[PDB]
């Protein structure tokens, strides 16, 4: 026997938050990721660490389904 | 040393709000 946390629901928009670089560099660092939630019965808005950049290259639903 | 979490929770805390699809 076991116990699994997990967060899901729709996302309005999946788009990371990026912030300054704190090392001395250029571009787009980003420092969290928005992710919108919707439920039935339950509905919010968090952000996550931006390592799931790679997590988000393959998924192939939509723009934040589910 | 302390300050950065302070920032941070209040920069998060009023991002949420228009963030949130209220209107």
């Amino acid at each position: 026997k076991e116990t699994k946390e997990v967060y899901e629901g729709e996302v309005t928009e999946l788009t990371p938050e990026d912030a300054e670089n704190p090392l001395g560099g250029y571009g787009k660092t980003i420092s969290h990721v928005i992710v919108g939630l919707k439920s039935a019965k339950g509905t919010k808005t968090l952000r996550l660490d931006p390592t799931i950049y790679e997590s988000i290259q393959r998924e192939k639903v939509s723009i934040g389904d589910v | 040393a302390m300050e950065l979490e302070d920032r941070k929770y209040w920069q998060e805390q009023l991002n949420k709000r228009d963030k949130k699809k209220k209107k």
